[PDB]
């Protein structure tokens, strides 16, 4: 039957707008939706309900057919607390992780009666020559955080014999998605998912070793240019922000005059050393860096160009949990809105993995921008939270700087 | 009339209570008046008379309107209202011609009292109480409530049309080739069949409402096509827009010019040619609404220009799904851009133009991408369908720009197209210093208390400046340095600065501005012949 839950104190339930869809999209939700109607997962709804919470198709994987998405965000964020599965923090280490999509266990438990209404989600009609159809759910909702907490019991419940037919293979649960991560070669690593696969059906592939974070090379020559130096000088500025032990001070000296920008100037053994100084503070990660659990996590994003995407993973300002690149997928070329939900879902999944949690994104894109194209290019299940921003022409200039 | 229709439950917003507000007094003729009504109403099934079990009420007023000059009640419900529920947005979204899938007929319905024919929560109407007086407060007077959605009401726009929907879902599924449109009493009915048919499936829809007690309006009440809706008639072949008349007067006010431009201003959206930039300047300090302001000639003329313009007959094409949507865009001037959505070469659906959207600081191929989006959003939500893309912009162009730009950005499938003036890059900054050219190393500094300061450089080739700057910011002069340094180079020039604002003007190139000053800058960037610029840390 069902379990009572309720919304934070004095939340009240979202009533967010459901952005303008594609004709395309539009006729799936409706088939999909009229689906689920006669199966009693949803029920059509009055006038009288006045939440709402926005939706869309998706195209994961091979499939001609769509996926529903709902975005739960406000809703999750509304809803009450439930103190989940804690972090197995070894999953990060295994050689390969694999995810499953098991949103399709949650329609099997009812929901409660008295929270639905809050679920209310509304299909949209072109040009609006019709109201939306409007409807509300009667199961577990997938993309709803409630689902994979209520649905625990019985999940856990139907992996032990996998758990325990293999322990040397980590399963993590995160909302609709599952990871499995083995050392096993990825033969009998792939093979062994399907048993899994088969398991799980009887009711991505990761390589998270190579991976995390690289360090920042300074530029070397034969001959050096005041260019050369000033762009020099002025990154190790910033970098003093991250690491207080790097010095410019000699290098600064060398710039005293003002000859040509591109004329060469001789270092001075102190710059000289100086320099080698600094290629070995910067030869690793700045210490004392640990990740708080009571704290949000962000992650930030800066678009270097030809493709490429830099990206920092931090809760305290220059102290990195993590830093990464992110080159463009073939068949992007000429779309930055692609490559970057792509990234996003990357960086995510990674944080997930690591963290077992989200990142708040600050992302390089104007709103319009962004919330007039992402859906026609995602594919996860969950949707982290986002803000905008002006990329500081510096951060950039910095992390450009990475080894490849 | 009255309905067998499954109410809707609605509740008073949480923990609050029904209006409770006395009963303006008014005249016996008023009185007389109310009374009438009240037992018309009354026997229609709309309203009961309720006893003194009832603390709610609301204020029942008597006016005369045109149409009789016979008396016509009204409810006062701004407090049954603000203490009502929240409903869900009645549809706020609604159809543009330029989206109708053309019919070969489309007869419009008009549904009448649609609103007094729906039942109300009966759990609810005791909120609707409101009291006929006496002869100026005497005994007590009539007691009523309602039985049906009430005019005025906040959820009667909402429940009406929920209504409505439920009653059109199978006529609807009996015959998906009949597309019907609800919107507040007009439900507009088409369908590619032939008259007869036609004329003989709306009497089927008809007498379906009717089946419900939905009565539709007379034989007389009948609309006619064409149809307007919001300044447009409507034929169901094409649309003409309806045609707008500018008042000529040797009298012009504020309150009038306003008035004016701003029919203008939307006019713009249609017509091809219109200006308004002297009539807005008749407003110029005004000291009051009220206040005539003389028109200057500009004025007059560009008036009377106008005036011809919308003696032109702009028409309509609708949407046939069968063919391309596409879309094109022209740079009227700089941050002002145009553009006509069609199917058919001159066949315009759609026309529209977005005011100069100036910033504090873009490009034009900026400005020409978000034109772009806000366009695609447009046409999603009208058609369901993003256009193919018509800009006056060369392909290398916006590879360079955009291939390389700080932020994320994108312009869905598009082509070329030559109709100058072409949207380009008016300057870009070298890769990398030049060989050759003077290296200015410019510096600004002033107090930003006493808002004086200096401004200059000095250029590897021994030239050098200064100026004195009286009340300025400590940013206007490092611009300035740089500024000078423009002008003073050769065409290639090599500038260094500590200004981490002149980084931003890296970053991003762009040209134009809020502050005459960067914009300046910019004419000058645009003129030389190679720009080089270089940001070091200051101190
Ligand atoms: C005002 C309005 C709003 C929405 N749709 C329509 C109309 N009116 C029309 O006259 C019309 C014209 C052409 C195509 N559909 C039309 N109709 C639809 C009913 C056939």
């Amino acid at each position: 039957e069902t379990v009572p839950v309720k919304l934070k104190p004095g939340m009240d339930g979202p009533k967010v707008k459901q952005w303008p869809l594609t004709e395309e999209k539009i006729k799936a939700l409706v088939e999909i939706c009229t689906e689920m109607e006669k199966e009693g997962k949803i029920s059509k709804i009055g006038p009288e309900n006045p939440y709402n919470t926005p939706v869309f198709a998706i195209k994961k994987k091979d499939s001609t057919k769509w996926r529903k998405l709902v975005d739960f965000r406000e809703l999750n964020k509304r809803t009450q607390d439930f103190w989940g599965i804690p972090h197995p923090a070894g999953l990060k280490k295994k050689k390969s992780v694999t995810v499953l999509d098991v949103g399709d266990a949650y329609f099997s438990v009812p929901l409660d009666e008295d929270f639905r209404k809050y679920t209310a989600f509304t299909i949209p009609s072109i040009n609006n020559e019709t109201p939306g159809i409007r409807y509300q759910y009667n199961v577990l909702p997938q993309g709803w955080k409630g689902s994979p907490a209520i649905f625990q019991s019985s999940m856990t419940k139907i992996l032990e014999p996998f758990r325990k037919q293999n322990p040397d293979i980590v399963i993590y649960q995160y909302m609709d998605d599952l990871c499995v991560g083995s050392d096993l070669e990825i033969g009998q690593h792939r093979t062994k998912i399907e048993e899994l696969r088969q398991h799980l059906l009887r009711w991505y592939e990761l390589h998270p070793d190579k991976w995390t974070v690289q360090p920042i090379v300074l530029p070397e020559k034969d001959s050096w240019t005041v260019n050369d130096i000033q762009k020099l000088v002025g990154k190790l500025n910033w970098a003093s922000q991250i690491y207080p032990g790097i010095k410019v001070r000699q290098l600064c000296k060398l710039l005293r005059g003002t000859k040509a920008l591109t004329e060469v100037i001789p270092l001075t053994e102190e710059a000289e050393l100086e320099l080698a100084e600094n290629r070995e503070i910067l030869k690793e990660p700045v210490h004392g860096v640990y990740y708080d659990p009571s704290k949000d996590l962000i992650a930030e994003i800066q678009k270097q160009g030809q493709g490429q995407w830099t990206y920092q993973i931090y809760q305290e300002p220059f102290k990195n949990l993590k830093t990464g690149k992110y080159a463009r997928m073939r068949g992007a070329h000429t779309n930055d809105v692609k490559q970057l939900t792509e990234a996003v879902q990357k960086i995510t999944t990674e944080s997930i993995v690591i963290w077992g949690k989200t990142p708040k994104f600050k992302l390089p894109i104007q709103k319009e921008t962004w919330e007039t194209w992402w859906t026609e290019y995602w594919q996860a299940t969950w949707i982290p939270e986002w803000e905008f921003v002006n990329t500081p022409p510096l951060v950039k200039l910095w992390y450009q700087l990475e080894k490849e | 009339p009255i309905s067998p229709i499954e109410t809707v439950p609605v509740k008073l917003k949480p923990g609050m209570d029904g209006p409770k507000v006395k009963q303006w007094p008014l005249t016996e003729e008023k009185i007389k008046a109310l009374v009438e009504i009240c037992t018309e109403m009354e026997k229609e099934g709309k309203i009961s008379k309720i006893g003194p079990e009832n603390p709610y009420n609301t204020p029942v007023f008597a006016i005369k309107k045109k149409d009789s000059t016979k008396w016509r009640k009204l409810v006062d419900f701004r407090e049954l209202n603000k203490r009502t529920q929240d409903f869900w947005e009645v549809q706020l979204g609604i159809p543009h011609p330029a989206g109708l899938k053309k019919k070969k007929s489309v007869t419009v319905l008009d549904v009448g009292d649609a609103y007094f024919s729906v039942p109300l929560d009966e759990d609810f109407r005791k909120y609707t109480a409101f009291t006929i007086p006496s002869i100026n407060n005497e005994t007590p007077g009539i007691r009523y409530q309602y039985n049906v959605l009430p005019q005025g009401w906040k959820g009667s726009p909402a429940i009406f049309q929920s209504s409505m929907t439920k009653i059109l879902e199978p006529f609807r599924k009996q015959n998906p080739d009949i597309v019907i449109y609800q919107y507040m009493d007009d439900l507009c009915v088409g369908s590619d069949l032939e008259i007869g048919q036609h004329r003989t499936k709306i009497e089927e829809l008809r007498q379906h409402l009717l089946r419900w007690g939905l009565t539709t309006p007379d034989k007389k009440h009948q609309k006619e096509p064409p149809f307007l809706w919001m300044g447009y008639e409507l034929h169901p072949d094409k649309w003409t827009v309806q045609p707008i008349v500018l008042p000529e007067k040797d009298s012009w006010t504020v309150n009038d010019i306003q008035k004016l431009v701003g029919k203008l201003n939307w006019a713009s959206q249609i017509y091809p040619g219109i200006k308004v930039r002297q009539l807005c300047k008749l407003l110029r300090g005004t000291k009051a609404l009220t206040e005539v302001i003389p028109l200057t000639e500009e004025a007059e003329l560009e008036l009377a220009e106008n005036r011809e313009i919308l003696k032109e007959p702009v028409h309509g094409v609708y949407y046939d799904p069968s063919k391309d949507l596409i879309a094109e865009i022209q740079k009227q001037g700089q941050g002002q851009w145009t553009y006509q959505i069609y199917q058919e070469p001159f066949k315009n659906l759609k026309t529209g133009k977005y005011a100069r959207m100036r910033g504090a600081h873009t490009n034009d191929v900026k400005q020409l991408t978000e034109a772009v989006q806000k366009i695609t959003t447009e046409s999603i939500v009208i058609w369901g369908k993003t256009p193919k893309f018509k800009l006056p912009i060369q392909k290398e162009t916006w590879e360079t720009w955009w291939t390389e730009y700080w932020q994320a950005t994108w312009i869905p499938e598009w082509e070329f197209v030559n109709t100058p003036p072409l949207v380009k890059l008016w300057y870009q900054l070298e890769k990398e210093p030049i060989v050759g050219a003077e290296t200015f190393y410019v510096d600004g500094a002033a107090n930003r208390e006493t808002k004086l300061g200096k401004a200059g450089y000095v250029t590897n080739r021994g030239r050098q400046k200064v100026v004195t700057l009286t009340d300025t910011t400590n940013q206007k002069t490092e611009l300035q340095a740089i500024y000078l340094a423009l002008q003073d180079s050769g065409l290639e020039v090599n500038i260094v600065t500590d200004s981490q604002y002149a980084l931003g003007i890296i970053q991003a190139q762009p040209d134009q501005s809020e502050s005459e000053l960067v914009n300046q800058i910019i004419e000058q960037l645009i003129k030389k012949e190679k720009v080089y610029l270089a940001w070091v840390p200051a101190h």
